[PDB]
C-alpha cells in the first residue's frame, strides 16, 4: 500500500495531511487505512508522529518528492 | 492536471490581474470567490511563472487566511517555476476554517528588465497558470476550485 496514503484511496493529498493531524492530535483514534505503520511512519523510524506530518507537508508543498521510507 | 471532479461544494480561485512596467516590483492578489459558508478546511494549490518574465520575491498569506503562523505555508520550486501554497486549520476543531470571500495569498514579484530585449513590441503579457488544486472541508469533502488564470500585462520602460 502506499506510504503516506492514510485513507488509502491510492493518493497523497491533503485529506492525508488533515487525518494524519487528527490522528497524532487523538482527535481520531485509527486511520481509515490498515497497517497505521506502514502508511502513517513515512520516515521509517518506526515512530509516527509530528515527524511525519512534518514530512506529510513538505511533500505536499513538493519540498520532496518521495518520503524517506520506501516500498523497494 | 487540475482533475476534473464533481462534488457538492464549489469556489472559483482567481488571479487577480496587474498591469505593470518592466522592471517594476509588483503585488498580485490571488482570490477565493464564492467560497462555502460551512468553511474550508485544507487547501493545496500550485501555480506556474515565466522565469524569463517574472521573479518571484515573496509570498504572503491574504486576510482570509486564518491562523496563518500555524495554518498556511508555500514553497518556491524554483526549478519549476512553480508556487504551492498549503492550507489546514491546525488545531482541527473547526475554529479556523475559511468562510470568507477575498485575497488568499499576494505574491510579490519582479518583472524583469529586459524582458523587451531582441523585441519590437512595447506591449507583453505574461500568464500565471495553475497546477493541482485539491480543497476540502471540515469532514474531508471535496470542494471544487474553478480555477481562472490571470496575466500581467507588461509595458515596455520609456
Ligand atoms: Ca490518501
Ligand atoms: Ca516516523
Amino acid at each position: 500500500a502506499v506510504i503516506g496514503d492514510v485513507n488509502a484511496d491510492g493518493v497523497v493529498n491533503i485529506s492525508d495531511y488533515v487525518l494524519m493531524k487528527r490522528y497524532i492530535l487523538r482527535i481520531i483514534a485509527d486511520f481509515p487505512a490498515d497497517d497505521d505503520m506502514w502508511v502513517g511512519d513515512v520516515n521509517g523510524d518506526n515512530v509516527i508522529n509530528d515527524i511525519d506530518c512534518n514530512y506529510l507537508k513538505r511533500y505536499l508543498l513538493h519540498m520532496i518528492r518521495e518520503f524517506p521510507k520506501n516500498s523497494y | 492536471i487540475h482533475e476534473a471532479e464533481t462534488a457538492d461544494y464549489i469556489l472559483d480561485v482567481l488571479v487577480e490581474g496587474v498591469k505593470a512596467k518592466a522592471g517594476d516590483t509588483v503585488e498580485i492578489p490571488l482570490k477565493f470567490e464564492n467560497v462555502p459558508s460551512h468553511g474550508i478546511q485544507s487547501f493545496n494549490l500550485s501555480l506556474y511563472y515565466d522565469s524569463k518574465a517574472i521573479e518571484v520575491l515573496k509570498v504572503e498569506p491574504g486576510s482570509i487566511i486564518t491562523d496563518p503562523a500555524n495554518n498556511f505555508d508555500y514553497n518556491i520550486v524554483y526549478k519549476d517555476s512553480e508556487i504551492v501554497f498549503l492550507f489546514d486549520d491546525d488545531k482541527q476543531k473547526g475554529e479556523g476554517l475559511i468562510k470568507t470571500d477575498g485575497v488568499f495569498a499576494k505574491l510579490t514579484v519582479r518583472i524583469k528588465p529586459d524582458i523587451f530585449k531582441d523585441s519590437g513590441s512595447t506591449k507583453k503579457y505574461s500568464l500565471i497558470t495553475f497546477g493541482e488544486s485539491n480543497f476540502c472541508d471540515f469532514d474531508l469533502k471535496p470542494i471544487l476550485a474553478v480555477l481562472k488564470e490571470g496575466k500581467v500585462e507588461i509595458e515596455k520602460l520609456e
